[PDB]
């Protein structure tokens, strides 16, 4: 019953996979850019930031 | 002598002379552009990258001799025999460093003595380039005072003086590079000898081209001293008529040397 | 009784799939079509932080943005003042074959693991002035590949056991035992929110795993080839996967879809390491042509690359202030970048 | 300067680190490292006794070459992903179990043990990270081997072998037949010797190998290959 | 741990001596060490230091030269050679450790201490109340005053505090002014203005009397403050 019950988990796995409400993608993308251009100014490694402020230089 | 031969081999030898002087161009971009990537290179690589610099040194100190000892235009500063010679020993001595690398880094010596001088050795490396340059320097003060000299008797004897200045300085590091090379090439068959049982594919074949790199640098940079030997005497040949055929021979040898070393210059060929 | 249950699951992964399809309403791309690139990203090497005499594997930063942990095969763990190049401590690790490591945030603690199948906890202040091993905590039947502190008590070990522990320190024994991955796990980051973490397993999949509950909320199934590193979107509600399959897919937990792919025609080789900027505008990732070719997470466009090793970059490592990247490569060699202005 | 008293002993802190980092480094360099590979069936196990879970070390010196062997069957993974681990070695030891081509494996024994020793060095003597890292094949069960060879022939793994069933000859098909995996003969080499259990040469076949090897590698970098 | 030393007692005027500073429970050889000098009833000072490995030996001017400093790393003990001792030496020599990384907390354990008796520029760091009534539940704060400003370019001020609970040795209550030590109770604080200092306490059990000193460490000729005095 082995491979009868490697089925059986996997069944079950897969059940409780059915039962998440997902989000259609464009406003979990919406949300996703929002966030990215919310903290975009407050990120040197893509901003600039002054010669002075930066610690390894 | 005609003037048609003349001009064949001066066109031999310019040949020769950008030939050499874009090899070591090529070499001087090349490991500039591995520097400012890594700044980390085996010691190998930078000896590649000196004896670079002392070509161009002794490539330019050729040029310039050249044309101002066949068209003598304002033989006042252009006799830079000092620079070529100067500039002759530091490459003598860089390829005797060579030669001391490969002896050093191949051969399966093990004493403790001698695998802590070699770690020491790839630490120190360039400290032991500035102490080839000092030894070059000292060499060449000999040198410089006979010029000197001779320069004031300008403006046999102090001439015989320099001759063997000149002499000992270039051939001191020429022993070492015959000495380091022939122990290298004994190691390198008598190792063949018997390492035919572990297996022949590969490295039977990588000993034999080690041994014929071994074999064209010996015959390139002997011949080459051979040469300056000579050129040194000076009186058995004639350095006024026969000039650009023994400045292309010369430097032929230089190109010989240079694209080996090319060739053999393992930054490049991981680049490339 | 195999049949009626596999027969039953491909129904349900029928049905997952309709639903992944009818979710996608608008493809990221369409969406990301309209905004403003970056650019032409540039970063300097700002210090190489040299000494460490072997192959780097992994490394990690302080949540001060300023020591980092850097694992060789020499055996060696060194912590690195990042702002002055300074060797802080010099670890010397039991098993010199190391994979992952990692900085407590209270900097207290370093984790250390490999091949070994332990994970060693280094405890930093101690009385005396040597680090020593606080737990050597172990039970992994299986290589471990990432540690990722929680609270400087718990710590979530991945292990090619096709497994993700949640090992308590002071009691030294794992509490969860994340199972369901088909194939070993070679990628672990840790949310913000500190309830969940994402395992990217050799399945070619990744998984959502909250720590308390136990079970895996959501599996996703992307790459044709295995995934070999991840990292978690600074919101917590995305993460990102790339694979020796040489695409860098983004996903997001309210959408399994895979949100984004960046891959270009020239790229082949694979993916060692991904981590984000604080933004999340930045996927930084080291791949295998001794680069770390950095990917807008919205628009799907090269941005920038931060050549420089001769090596695989194993771990890339971001600030937490989001102001420098590590880029430890197999080149012995740690690399601080930092853009400019 | 705008270096204070903590910063200046702060660094030389770090130069003391340092200098403690490169003496390990005294002891490391003069260590060779060498992988032990091969199917867990026979033969890995015995060339470690030979040689006098967890990754298994194994310190054994022989005249002044240091070799740290990696033991590694007991990582139990199927599929090989920290073989970049040890991307860097000087000597892939694979142990061929050539003694049971009439053995099958027992979990699916429609898959044989000798083809899954070749799929094994397929994937490792042309693996894209062991590219000229190089090989010593050991042979294995050379006895049992030898005693078996007229009993059962070739053919059950082997649709295309022929020739004569003697040992002397058998052997050498296989070997040829295991080094035929080779895609490149000039990067790396296969070398072999077939082992048995009281053969007490194998140290010697070992230390003669990872000895070519390092000559070869000296050879590289010094840019005579 | 413990880093119990030795010598001391009577020496003739102009005579010499040796201590010994034995060191247990803690990694000697990555610890570098300071010596300290108490007066019979004066107040501390800097005598000299030797970092891990004896890179850097520092001493103080008022004994520069007379004095040695050494450190037996495999027996880990720290070797003081007293050569032409005089009048202002009779003091209760401290030995002090203290280690130097990033978030390191020098100066953090002190020892016994042992006393010698013989017969018959720099910054300045001074305490002016040197005297204070205090009582039990009571918050006090304590102001060293500096010649110039403790802080360096790199964001650090480097300010110690000292207790030195009375017949006891001095205990590290804050580094850098703004780290608390480990082991001290949470109520102590510091703060300052760049060259003038306040160190605060919130509540002063029977466990917090004693003199509190306070100290530069930007230049080596370390300078000890007069302290203060706890009165109940
Ligand atoms: O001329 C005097 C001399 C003595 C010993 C060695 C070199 C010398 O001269 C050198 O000879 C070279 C021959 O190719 C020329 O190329 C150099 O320019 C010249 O300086």
């Amino acid at each position: 019953t082995a491979s009868i019950a490697q089925a059986r988990k996997l069944v079950e796995q897969l059940k409780m996979e059915a039962n998440i409400d997902r989000i259609k993608v464009s406003k979990a993308a919406a949300d996703l850019m929002a966030y990215c251009e919310a903290h975009a100014k407050e990120d040197p490694l893509l901003t600039p930031v002054p010669a002075s402020e930066n610690p390894f230089r | 002598i005609p003037i048609q031969l003349t001009v064949f081999f001066m066109i031999i030898y310019v040949l020769e002379s950008l030939t050499i002087i874009v090899q070591s161009s090529l070499i001087v971009a090349v490991l500039g552009r591995e520097w400012l990537q890594v700044r980390r290179l085996m010691p190998v690589d930078m000896i590649l990258i000196s004896l670079g610099i002392s070509r161009f040194c002794l490539q330019w100190a050729s040029m310039l001799n050249n044309f101002c000892s066949y068209f003598n235009l304002n033989y006042v500063l252009c006799n830079l025999t000092i620079t070529w010679e100067f500039f002759n020993i530091l490459t003598f001595w860089l390829n005797s460093l060579l030669t001391v690398f490969y002896c050093i880094k191949v051969s399966s010596f093990t004493h403790h003595i001698f695998l802590w001088l070699r770690w020491r050795i790839l630490r120190l490396f360039p400290w032991i380039l500035l102490g080839c340059l000092m030894i070059t320097c000292v060499t060449i003060i000999p040198s410089a005072i006979g010029n000197y000299i001779q320069i004031q008797l300008l403006t046999e004897n102090f001439h015989q003086y320099q001759f063997q200045a000149h002499t000992v300085a270039l051939v001191i590091p020429f022993i070492l590079f015959l000495a380091s090379t022939i122990f290298l090439m004994a190691s390198l068959t008598k190792q063949i000898q018997h390492h035919s049982t572990g297996h022949c594919n590969p490295s039977m074949k990588a000993r034999f081209t080690a041994l014929r790199s071994l074999a064209v640098l010996f015959i390139v940079f002997t011949s080459y001293f051979l040469t300056i030997l000579i050129t040194i005497i000076g009186t058995l040949f004639d350095k006024r008529c026969w000039l650009w055929v023994w400045e292309a021979f010369v430097y032929a040898f230089i190109l010989m040397h240079s694209t080996s070393l090319m060739l053999s210059s393992p930054t490049l060929k991981r680049i490339l | 009784e195999l049949d009626q249950l596999r027969q039953e699951a491909e129904q349900l992964k029928n049905q997952i799939r309709d639903a992944r399809k009818a979710c996608a309403d608008a493809t990221l791309s369409q969406i990301t079509n309209n905004i403003d690139p970056v650019g032409r990203i540039q970063m300097r090497t700002r210090r190489t932080l040299r000494g460490h005499l072997a192959k780097i594997y992994a490394m990690h930063w302080g949540t001060d943005s300023r020591l980092l942990v850097s694992a060789s095969q020499d055996g060696k763990l060194i912590i690195w003042d990042s702002y002055t190049t300074n060797k802080v401590h010099a670890i010397p690790l039991r098993s010199s074959w190391v994979m992952t490591c990692a900085y407590a945030p209270s900097g207290n603690y370093v984790a250390c693991g490999g091949l070994d199948n332990i994970c060693s906890i280094y405890n930093l202040k101690t009385r005396e002035g040597n680090v020593r091993v606080s737990r050597e905590l172990a039970g992994h039947t299986g290589y471990l590949s990432c540690c990722r502190f929680l609270d400087d008590n718990q710590i979530v070990t991945s292990s090619g056991d096709t497994t993700c522990a949640l090992w308590d320190i002071e009691t030294g024994q794992q509490t969860t035992t994340f199972t369901g991955h088909t194939g070993d796990v070679m990628s672990l980051s840790l949310a913000p929110d500190t309830r969940l973490f994402v395992s990217g397993a050799c399945d070619a999949s990744a998984k959502l795993w909250d720590v308390r509950e136990g079970m895996c909320r959501q599996t996703f199934t992307g790459h044709e080839s295995d995934i070999n590193a991840i990292c978690f979107f600074p919101n917590g509600n995305a993460f990102a996967t790339g694979s020796d399959d040489a695409t860098c897919r983004l996903f997001d937990l309210r959408a399994d879809q895979e949100l984004m792919t960046y891959s270009h025609d020239n790229i082949i080789c694979g993916i060692t390491s991904v981590s984000f900027s604080k933004s999340g505008r930045l996927l930084l990732a080291g791949y295998d042509d001794f680069n770390c070719n950095v990917w807008d997470a919205l628009k799907a466009d090269r941005a920038g690359v931060l050549a420089g090793h001769d090596n695989r970059v194993s771990c890339l490592g971001v600030t937490d202030d989001g102001m420098a990247v590590a880029t430890g490569s197999w080149d012995s060699f740690l690399k601080i970048w930092n853009g400019s202005s | 300067c705008t270096l204070s008293a903590e910063d200046k002993a702060a660094v030389e802190r770090s130069k003391m680190i340092d200098r403690n980092l490169r003496e390990d480094g005294e002891k490391a360099a003069r260590e060779v490292k060498l992988l032990l590979l091969g199917a867990g069936e026979s033969g890995k196990s015995t060339i470690v006794k030979q040689m006098k879970t967890g990754i298994v070390e194994t310190h054994f010196t022989f005249k002044d070459l240091h070799f740290k062997m990696f033991d590694v069957g007991g990582q139990r993974s199927e599929r090989k992903k920290w073989i970049h681990c040890f991307e860097g070695v000087t000597a892939i030891i694979f142990c061929v179990a050539l003694s049971d081509y009439d053995l099958v494996l027992a979990e699916d024994e429609e898959m044989n043990r000798m083809h899954e020793s070749m799929k094994l060095f397929d994937s490792i003597c042309n693996n894209k990270w062991f590219t000229d890292t190089s090989i010593i094949l050991f042979l294995n069960k050379k006895d049992l081997f030898e005693e078996k060879i007229k009993k059962s022939p070739l053919t059950i793994c082997y649709p295309e072998y022929a020739g004569s069933n003697t040992y002397e000859e058998a052997a050498a098909y296989i070997q040829c037949q295991f080094e035929d995996l080779n895609k490149r003969k000039d990067t790396k080499e296969i070398y072999t010797h077939f082992t048995c259990a009281t053969d007490t040469q194998n140290v010697k076949f070992v230390f003669d190998a990872v000895t070519d090897i390092i000559i070869k590698e000296n050879l590289k970098d010094c840019g005579l290959f | 741990v413990q880093l119990v030393e030795s010598g001391g007692g009577l020496v003739q005027p102009g005579g010499s001596r040796k201590l010994s500073c034995s060191a247990s429970g803690f990694a000697f050889s990555s610890f570098g060490m300071h010596w300290v000098r108490q007066a019979p009833e004066k107040g501390l000072e800097w005598v000299a230091y030797i970092s891990s490995g004896s890179g850097t030996i520092y001493y103080a001017d008022t004994v520069k030269g007379r004095f040695t400093i050494s450190r037996d790393d495999p027996k880990n003990t720290l070797f003081l050679q007293m050569t032409s001792l005089r009048s202002e030496d009779t003091a209760m020599y401290y030995c002090v450790r203290s280690i130097y990384y990033y978030g390191s907390s020098p100066f953090d354990f002190w020892g016994q201490g042992t006393t010698l008796t013989v017969s018959s520029s720099d910054i300045v760091m001074t305490q002016a109340t040197s005297s204070v009534p205090v009582t039990p539940g009571e918050s006090v704060s304590i102001s060293c005053r500096s010649s110039k400003s403790l802080l360096h370019s790199n964001g650090n001020t480097y300010l110690y505090w000292f207790l030195q609970r009375p017949g006891q040795s001095p205990q590290l209550l804050i580094y850098r002014m703004s780290n608390l030590a480990s082991g001290v109770p949470d109520r102590f604080s510091g703060s300052g203005s760049g060259t003038a200092f306040t160190l605060t306490i919130s509540r002063l059990e029977a466990e917090d009397v004693g003199v509190y000193y306070c100290m530069q460490h930007l230049e080596y000729p370390l300078t000890f403050g007069a302290g203060t005095k706890l009165e109940l």
